[PDB]
């Protein structure tokens, strides 16, 4: 596996790093950047030789969306939850139907949007980018997911929050509200998004240090990393703040022998 | 002078949605679409209560 | 006949004589494609007819007659605005996002202040050609005015570029020649 | 003679309306007179004078 | 002593009970037996000691002892420099006169003239007014019952003189009767030209009782309320008091931010004073709270050691603001960081800050971090009639507050883009307010 002890060493090093200190009233976005964890994976041929806008949802022990939301109440940008559903789906599903299910576990859908609404109400780059930039959590039906990228705009596919997440209301022939109900729970608190770019570089976003426990950070990182090792042949792992330099934790030197 | 059945039913919906408080039901969008006056709400509810439901 | 003789002798005695510059701002009007897209815009915002109105009334009234009080929800009606005093009324707030002005009105003096009034109020007016084409988009015989205020979010971006299009095509092209005395050349 | 028209008064633009007329209530809520016509039709259908 | 000990009519007793007053402040406890005795007086007292109520009680005693009709006279006349202080004195006086039978009114330059005219035609048994508009109403309004003058008071003759209304005051007193009139006046300090008006006014011989960096944030006038909202969200769980000018904007901003569900306490002259006391008590004991208030309602009461002083609106007295930040620093061992919003027309205030010689810190603004709720604001104002009217009222009272401002060299209405001000309030088109521009 991976020496958890070394991960605790590195995260305490990063806590000490971010603990190092006419000023702004409203704080710098860069100051918010220099507090956040990003996982970086060197791995052989992370392309599928093709663009992959589909996000892999990794099973994670802890859920950073709740400390996200709790700090987002204090923060300027407010955490919002977007679902994009079919026309008949929105005709059937109502909002209190969602809200009653989500107050059970204490979360909230902000909005639900049809593809019609994407293709006529926000068929304008300014309004569409402004509407997308409000949101952190974007969900979409798996049927609509492969219809999205003409409607969403590539500016939505640039960032990690702005790109949508595959989610399914169906389990049988028709959809069930139970499936969407527990499925938003699965995608919310038990899974984390993964962009899949080209090259040998993978960037995985974890989150601000102030949100979670550092050993809980270590547990989530080691779980994700074992999931990645079992997934892909991996050259190396550097985790860091996007202001900070890298931190080498784990690497496999024989992967590069096995490529060719 | 009694009350009409639709609007007393409307008041009955408001009485169960908010209860008795008026600042919440004043800023209610659904079932206060005419945006009734703060105290007209009180007057109609007191007339409705004296009519029915104490 | 007499009336054919007069309607041919009309527009001769006008152009033969010097027209004041507060007239002949009319017929310095909007070109072909821009008026076409303006009509494509306003046919998206046709007002409800009396038949469609009464039909929706009968639907909701049969709903309440069953009762079957379905919900209490409707966003707003959006439509063009077409009453002349109502059009002027939507200015001096201001509320008029676009105004179309017919060139041909037989009491012209009903209309003559409206370009200067939207000029000083900064309202994006445009002089349209033919009040019958205004009446068609508003279910009247003629209308002679056409104000539009409220627009859905699907159409709001089209609105702004149409405004910029008109201010490029009308306010830039015809502004100085608006000041000049038209006509005066004999027939 | 003739001379082009002076636009001394147009070129200053009013940033505000003329009148400080307070906005009415009925511009914001669903239309009342509509609803009175609705209840008229409801009373006619309750008497059966209008068929659904 | 106590207010409830002294000889009073029973509706005044009910009034004092409902305003929460039982005890007396010492200087007002001194001046009240001459206030009942019928002598003229001048007085040095701090702004906001309750010195409004100090004259309010025996004035209503005089109106109770005379019992005259609304057609009969005006009697009690109140001269006060600031429109804001006029509204505060009026809002305190409303419930007092409400348990009483007589009549209460407002004369303010910047109000609707036919409104004030019709109220004068009906007659008003207690007038509260600004000095400038009084010459207009005395010289111009016909049939107004002027000949009585049971009494008259001046408040803060320093501020009348510092504005410069004293010649208007001389013309007023030359219009005023003297023999029926008694004159009472409060001014914390005094000058010679104050005493010259005092020698004209005070009809008997009177006995009188005498007892650091700043933040500055230059913002455009549209985005300043948005930036206030953003900074208030970022500094949530920190108690902060915001200083305003107009009570309407106080009530409107409080209702707005409560509609955006972040917890906000309001504090203004239209607030009932027992409720006002409740809000101040809850702010002081809650210690993490948002307090919205005017300048002079904040002046009227001592301030807990706060995380931030934020001043949104222009000041009533900038000199008192310079003394107030100094006494705030020297009184509070806990650090209270002071900031004022600025508009790019207002930078001359800065050089008056450079006249104050206290240091200054510019606090910068990122255009990226903008809360972007202004579209939601405009959709809300197009939705809610009630919020629409309160927004228009905050806008109206804001512009009339600029109209009532003294330092024209710091504030000109001609400088201001009212389109941006309306967009800050949330109007795409500025509503018409009948203001001389």
């Amino acid at each position: 596996a991976i020496p958890r002890e070394r991960v605790i060493k590195a995260v305490n090093e990063l806590i000490k790093f971010t603990s190092k200190p006419k000023n702004l009233l409203e704080d710098d976005e860069e100051e918010l950047k220099k507090d956040l964890q990003l996982i970086v994976v060197n791995n052989k041929s992370f392309t599928g030789t093709s663009k992959s806008f589909k996000l892999k949802l990794l099973n994670v022990k802890h859920s950073f969306y709740k400390p996200w939301k709790e700090a987002s109440a204090t923060a300027v940008k407010d955490f919002k939850v977007l679902l994009i559903l079919k026309d008949s789906d929105i005709k059937k599903v109502s909002e209190d139907d969602l809200f009653d299910q989500l107050d059970s576990e204490g979360i909230k859908v902000d909005e639900i949007i049809c593809g019609k609404d994407l293709k006529t109400v926000y068929k304008a780059y300014e309004a569409r980018n402004a509407f997308i930039s409000q949101f952190s959590l974007i969900l979409a039906d798996d049927s609509i997911v492969t219809s999205l990228p003409k409607l969403m705009g590539g500016k939505a596919y640039n960032k990690v929050e702005t790109t949508p997440i595959s989610i399914r209301t169906h389990a049988n022939k028709e959809f069930s509200l139970t499936t969407l109900t527990n499925n938003i729970k699965k995608v919310y608190m038990n899974q984390l998004p993964v962009k899949l770019p080209r090259g040998t570089t993978l960037n995985v976003h974890l989150g601000n240090l102030e949100w979670l426990r550092p050993e809980e950070f270590v547990d989530n990182v080691e779980l994700i990393s074992e999931q990645l090792i079992k997934a892909y042949q991996i050259r190396s792992i550097f985790i860091k703040t996007n202001r900070s330099p890298v931190l080498p934790l784990y690497y496999n030197q024989d992967v590069l022998d096995e490529l060719e | 002078r009694s009350q009409s059945e639709r609007e007393e039913e409307w008041l009955e919906k408001l009485y169960k949605k908010h209860g008795d408080d008026y600042k919440k039901m004043f800023f209610d969008k659904k079932l206060n679409i005419y945006q009734q006056s703060e105290g007209d709400l009180k007057r109609r509810l007191l007339r409705w209560k004296k009519r029915n439901g104490i | 006949p007499e009336y054919v003789r007069v309607q041919r002798q009309k527009k001769i005695l006008s152009i033969r004589l010097k027209v004041p510059p507060t007239i002949a701002q009319f017929q310095y009007t909007l070109d072909r494609n821009t008026a076409a897209e303006t009509f494509k815009l306003f046919n998206k915002y046709r007002p409800e007819t009396a038949a469609e109105k009464k039909e929706r009334l009968t639907k909701e009234a049969a709903a309440v007659a069953e009762g079957k009080s379905k919900q209490d929800a409707s966003p707003k009606p959006y439509a063009v605005k077409y009453g002349l005093n109502h059009v002027v009324a939507l200015i001096e707030n201001k509320k008029a996002k676009l105004v179309l002005i017919a060139n041909d009105v037989d009491p012209i003096e009903l209309v003559v202040f409206l370009p200067a009034l939207c000029k000083k109020m900064g309202v994006p007016y445009a002089i349209v050609k033919g009040k019958a084409r205004l009446g068609t988009l508003v279910n009247q015989k003629t209308s002679a005015v056409a104000a539009l205020t409220e627009v859905r979010a699907e159409d709001e971006a089209a609105l702004a570029k149409l405004v910029s299009t008109i201010d490029a095509n009308f306010a830039d092209k015809y502004d100085e020649v608006k000041k000049h005395w038209g006509g005066g050349i004999l027939g | 003679p003739y001379e082009p028209l002076i636009d001394w008064f147009t070129r200053h633009e009013e940033v505000m309306p003329l009148t400080a007329v307070p906005e009415p209530k009925r511009r914001f809520v669903p239309s009342k007179n509509e609803a009175k016509r609705v209840m008229k039709i409801v009373r006619a259908i309750r008497e059966g004078r209008i068929i659904p | 002593e106590k207010f409830e000990e002294l000889k009073l009519s029973q509706p005044t007793l009910k009034a004092i009970e409902k305003m929460g007053f039982t005890t007396m402040t010492s200087v007002q406890a001194r001046t009240i037996p001459p206030l009942l005795a019928g002598r003229d007086v001048l007085g040095a007292a701090k702004t906001g000691s309750g010195k409004t109520l100090a004259f309010l009680i025996p004035a209503i005693e005089l109106l109770h002892s005379l019992k005259f009709k609304p057609r009969n006279g005006t009697g009690i006349i109140v001269i006060t420099p600031t429109r804001e202080l006029a509204l505060q004195i009026f809002g305190v006086a409303r419930e007092l006169m409400e348990f009483h039978s007589q009549t209460f009114g407002i004369v303010i330059g910047g109000a609707n003239r036919r409104q004030e005219a019709e109220k004068l035609m009906k007659g008003v048994n207690m007038l509260i007014a600004t000095p400038g508009r009084l010459l207009d109403h005395l010289q111009n309004t016909k049939g107004f019952v002027f000949k009585n003058l049971k009494a008259l008071i001046i408040d803060e003759a320093d501020r009348i003189l510092e504005i410069g209304f004293e010649d208007e005051m001389r013309q007023i007193i030359k219009i005023l009767p003297n023999e029926d009139r008694q004159s009472m006046l409060f001014s914390a300090t005094q000058t010679t030209k104050v005493e010259d008006l005092a020698r004209i006014s005070l009809r008997p011989g009177p006995l009188f009782i005498n007892v650091l960096e700043q933040g500055y944030v230059v913002c455009d006038s549209d985005k300043r309320f948005l930036l206030l909202f953003s900074f208030l969200k970022r500094n949530q769980k920190k108690k902060i008091i915001v200083f305003l000018s107009s009570c309407n904007s106080v009530k409107y901003y409080a209702e707005l931010l409560n509609y955006i569900d972040l917890p906000v306490l309001e504090l203004h002259g239209k607030q009932k004073q027992q409720k006002r006391t409740n809000t101040f008590f809850e702010f002081c004991n809650a210690e993490r709270g948002i307090l919205i208030c005017t300048d002079v309602a904040a002046r009227g009461l001592d301030i807990p050691a706060v995380d931030w002083i934020i001043q949104f609106d222009p000041p009533d007295d900038p000199r008192d603001y310079i003394h107030r930040v100094g006494r705030t620093a020297r009184g509070t061992k806990g650090k209270g960081k002071s900031l004022m919003f600025l508009t790019p027309n207002e930078l001359g205030f800065l050089r008056y800050l450079k006249a104050s010689k206290v240091p200054l810190n510019e606090y910068e603004f990122p255009e990226n971090k903008i809360a972007n709720v202004q579209s939601q604001l405009e959709k809300l104002i197009k939705s809610n009639y009630y919020l629409h009217q309160t927004a228009k009222d905050g806008y109206r009272s804001y512009l009339q507050a600029y109209a009532s401002h003294s330092l024209k060299t710091v504030y000109q209405i001609d400088k201001l883009d009212l389109a941006k001000v309306a967009k800050s309030y949330g109007f795409p088109v500025p509503p018409k307010v009948n203001i001389t521009i």
